[PDB]
RNA sequence: AAUUAUAUAACUUAUCUAUUUUAAGUUUGAAAUUUC
RNA sequence: AACUAAUCCUAGCCCUAGCCCUACAAAUAUAAUUAUACUAUUAUAUAAAUCAAAACAUUUAUAAAAGUAUUGGAGA
């Protein structure tokens, strides 16, 4: 079968024991020279619809095995 | 500035913006059925811009797809595409996807894929027909436009009959 | 206010700056001031001052009655966090 | 105008001013002391003097080292020494045939091995000469100690060395868990590389890293200044009580 | 392991100077390659069995990537280090 | 706090208010706070700046010296 | 054209890989030199 | 004694010496200088050639011993 889409187009100090590795985090941006930090859950403290993101059908409690045909 | 325009999500019989997303792996089971053998109806014989033959729209079921037509494909004609391999000879309508096992030696076939789950890659011109050379247990040999003669599984799907404008071959 | 999705402004109320006047009834200072009044030499206020006229007396006096311990800074005026205050000294929330 | 100190005094400048004054002594030791690789693909000559055969005098006599390339590859595996050799060659190695531009490629392979200090196995590349001086180093985790910076090449093998030496600096128990008992033997066994656990942190570490690390050392959030003349002024008035 | 010399003989810088390289310094000659020669041997012991090379644990010397290509990659030899050489032989004394 | 922009100066750089954190903020991070290597031919044009421009108030300093003995 | 043509590329042998009982040859030519 | 013109002395510089250096608000790398989310964020292989060899081909610098021993189409 033909294949559609161009292929351009188609997509250590860390192990050292007891020690934390040095990031850019407090320098607040990314420069190449330090390692990338890994950040923990960001709180808004605020719900914004424009990045708020549905939850689930299966979360939903109305949500019901049989399957209503409308 | 260059973005590929071949990007469309959603399968379509709708021409898109015109291209129809043709299928080459004819048998993909559709919607609300099992890998088990099942028919199609062609609706309409249409005109494919992107591609010498003409395009023949086949649907079954709750699913319509874009093929490539065979030389004797009209519209409302039904179309079978089978999974099984069968014991005996099965039978065979022009445009049906069978396995080569299924087939028997000497019947004209189109769609042909080298490896099983490939997709259909040669005899997709106009008046191009792979004939069964040979068949043996669960190995066939298919002979493609270039008259290079390969072996592949039975697994393998072929379409039977030649593609449409059976003269191409013969263009002076 | 806010553009929002479709090309449709919405204003907001609390971005909205609200000019607060004061009365200036009962008020004595005016625009100028007389040539009979002689001039003050400048004495720009600093945090040593403003400890020293405020803070200071607290703890002279708690010092020598003794009750003072380093867990009750807060007590003579330290503030522990800017939040809570309308007016953040740092970092900055209100305009001039 | 002229620099009254030449652009290479530039650099001794910057050490001896500022933050770089501030490091700590042993990583100012380590980086200022440079030793020589253990030579591989030169000989050395074995005596200082010798008898020139056309005059028969003696003279003294001075070491040409090979010139070797060593990508940064070999800095993230444990190479023994091995290098890339560029330059040019003389096919047949006669002076009167063509000159081509050769690249002289030791074979280089990617193998496991196991440190017991850190009781993980590590794949790592590694050439053979490396895995006799593993051996006569008597253990992997050994050659990683004992070899020095320079004749271990890697800067792998140097973050290996840092966790190490901070392991067995520490006597952390995160050595060989659950088997305390065993952990014991691990530094018993290596006890001789136990160094203090500050010299440790900085070995090996970049320069772009020991200076951020120094920064955050010095750095210090502002005092509030009401926080500093409650204590002046408690100290006047104490020092008043006297 | 490859080992060059230098050609042209490069001018004595004397007691304490370095000799400034030229260019017809700068062409080598090959004195030895491991990568023209053959695989030079190496020692090592069999932890398993392969074809016609002896049986496990046996010291056999084999061409080094013939070797460590075939046998220590499919893990059917070992190096020999001198502690667990030592605890070979006393394993096997116990054997 | 004092960052280090494209140039290669050290300059005062004063942080600006974001819903968002620095990491969850690509555009943020898009702003360049780091040299490129070519900047190191600038660095010693800078100190040979300096110093010419040190004898450049000197040579000014020296014409209007003249003024001094031409009319005393 | 004559003369060579260890750029490369191939094959043979090494090489490197599997198993298991680039170098050296040669060939093409990236080219080189001389003449026309 | 005529119109066009002309007259002036510092504006400043140059070479050495000396000397390393460590000299408002607001907005900004997004489209720089756009007060808040988009889109992740990134330079550089021998320097060569020209040129000299009157062309061109290996080649062609960039305290005394001494321009000696040596090297080089033994030639610049």
């Amino acid at each position: 079968a033909y294949e559609w889409g161009v292929r351009s187009t188609r997509k250590r100090v860390y192990e050292i024991p007891g020690l934390e590795p040095i990031t850019y985090e407090g320098k607040k941006h990314f420069v190449p020279w330090l390692a990338r930090p890994i950040f923990p859950p960001w709180e808004r403290g605020w719900n914004d619809p424009r990045f708020h993101r549905a939850a689930p059908i299966h979360e939903q409690t109305l949500y019901k095995e049989e399957p209503c045909y409308i | 500035k260059f973005v590929s325009w071949k990007s469309r999500t959603k399968y379509t019989v709708k021409p898109v913006k015109n291209y129809r997303m043709i299928d080459f792996l004819r048998f993909r089971p559709e919607k609300e059925k099992a890998p088990e053998p099942f028919e199609e109806k062609v609706v309409v014989v249409r005109y494919d811009p992107c591609r010498s033959a003409d395009i023949a729209l086949v649907a079954g079921g709750s699913r319509k797809r874009w093929i490539i037509a065979t030389e004797n494909m009209k519209a409302g004609d039904t179309i079978l595409n089978s999974n099984h391999i069968g014991r005996m000879a099965v039978a065979a309508q022009e445009g049906d996807a069978h396995p080569l096992g299924a087939l028997p030696v000497g019947t004209l076939i189109n769609n042909v894929e080298s490896e099983p789950g490939r997709g259909a890659q040669y005899i997709r011109a106009a008046g191009t027909c792979g004939v069964l050379l040979r068949k043996v247990n669960g190995t066939a040999i298919i002979q493609l436009p270039s008259k290079r003669q390969m072996q592949v599984l039975e697994s393998c799907t072929a379409t039977v009959g030649r593609v449409s404008n059976v003269n191409h071959n013969q263009r002076v | 206010g806010i553009y929002t999705s479709d090309r449709k402004f919405v204003q907001i109320k609390e971005m909205v700056p609200e000019f607060v006047v004061p009365d200036l009834t009962g008020f004595k200072l005016k625009p100028y001031v007389n040539y009979r009044a002689p001039a003050g030499i400048d004495t720009p206020l600093t945090a040593k001052a403003l400890f020293q006229e405020t803070v200071a007396p607290a703890i002279e006096k708690d010092f020598k009655e003794g009750t003072f311990d380093a867990n009750n800074l807060e007590k003579y005026g330290f503030e522990p966090t800017q939040e809570g205050k309308l007016f953040q000294l740092y970092p900055k929330n209100f305009p001039r | 105008p002229l620099h009254r100190y030449p652009v290479h005094l530039w650099q001794k400048l910057r050490l001896r001013q500022g933050i770089c004054a501030r490091l700590p002594a042993h990583f100012l030791r380590s980086l200022e002391e440079e030793r020589t690789p253990t030579p591989v693909h030169y000989k050395p000559h074995g005596t200082k003097f010798k008898i020139n055969p056309k005059n028969g005098q003696r003279e003294r006599v001075e070491d040409v080292p090979i010139p070797v390339h060593y990508p940064p590859e070999s800095q993230q595996g444990l190479w023994g020494g091995e290098g890339l050799i560029l330059g040019y060659r003389y096919a047949n190695n006669d002076k009167l045939s063509k000159r081509v531009k050769k690249v002289w490629k030791p074979q280089l392979f990617t193998r496991e091995l196991y440190s017991e200090i850190l009781d993980k196995k590590f794949t790592v590349t590694v050439t053979m000469r490396t895995l006799d001086l593993i051996d006569e180093a008597y253990g992997f985790d050994f050659y990683i100690l004992k070899t020095p910076k320079e004749d271990l090449g890697s800067k792998f093998g140097m973050d290996l060395k840092r966790g190490m030496l901070l392991r067995l600096a520490r006597q952390d128990p995160h050595l060989h868990p659950e088997n305390p008992e065993r952990r014991a033997a691990i530094y018993d066994k290596y006890r001789s590389f136990v160094i203090p656990e500050a010299e440790a942190e900085w070995v090996g570490l970049t320069l772009e890293e020991a200076l951020e690390k120094q920064r955050l050392l010095e750095e210090k959030d502002p005092v509030p200044l009401f926080k500093v003349y409650v204590e002046e002024l408690v100290q006047r008035l104490q020092e008043q009580v006297l | 392991t490859v080992i060059v010399e230098r050609w042209w003989k490069v001018p004595l810088a004397g007691e304490g100077r370095k000799p400034h390289l030229h260019r017809r310094h700068r062409v080598y000659k090959l004195v030895e390659d491991t990568k023209h020669r053959p695989k030079d041997n190496l020692e090592l012991i069999l932890t398993q069995s392969v074809d016609e090379i002896g049986v496990r644990g046996d010291l056999v010397s084999v061409k080094k990537s013939v070797g460590r290509n075939k046998l220590l990659s499919q893990g059917l030899a070992v190096y020999a280090s001198p502690e667990n050489r030592k605890l070979f032989e006393e394993e096997k004394s116990l054997r | 706090a004092w960052r280090r922009d494209i140039f290669g100066r050290i300059v005062w750089h004063k942080f600006k208010q974001w819903p968002i954190p620095w990491y969850l903020n690509k555009r943020y991070n898009r702003r360049r706070f780091f040299a490129m290597p070519y900047v190191d031919r600038f660095i010693r044009l800078r100190i040979e700046k300096h110093a010419r421009i040190e004898a450049r108030k000197r040579s000014l300093q020296k014409k209007k010296e003249k003024i001094l003995h031409a009319k005393f």
